[PDB]
């Protein structure tokens, strides 16, 4: 029911991405199933995902592109 | 030395107290894994 409520959640904030949020959240748990067999405690697994996330959000803000682009808009048509 | 003083009767309370301790320690074993910062959550 967590991913069921997570898919219903994604519509509330952004409104789009219900397909990508479920696959990513299911893959984070899938690969973590082999990490617990290593005896690694989840707090180490959670910290490894959070420290990598803090650097991931900052990396996305560095690679973003401005909406100016060329003279004309040429954006909102491609956004839809 | 034996055969004198008194002899213990109705020993069931001795077993009842053991059954209560074993049943109580079994509950304390599930919550034991949640102790400390390394503890885990329990979903019910």
């Amino acid at each position: 029911k967590i991913l069921v409520e997570l898919a219903q959640q994604q519509d509330r904030e952004i409104g789009d991405g219900t397909t990508s949020v479920v696959i990513i959240a299911s893959e984070l748990l899938k690969r973590a199933n082999e990490l617990v067999k290593n005896k690694i405690h989840p707090t180490t697994i959670i910290t490894g995902f959070r420290v990598a996330l803090r650097e991931a959000i900052r990396f996305i803000n560095e690679v973003l592109s401005t909406s100016v682009d060329t003279l004309g808009k040429e954006t909102l048509i491609n956004i839809a | 030395v034996p055969s004198n003083a008194t002899f213990k009767n109705k020993e069931k309370p001795q077993e009842v107290r053991k059954a209560n301790i074993i049943a109580a320690r079994s509950v304390a074993d599930a919550i034991r894994t949640s102790l400390g910062p390394k503890g885990m959550d329990k979903m019910i």
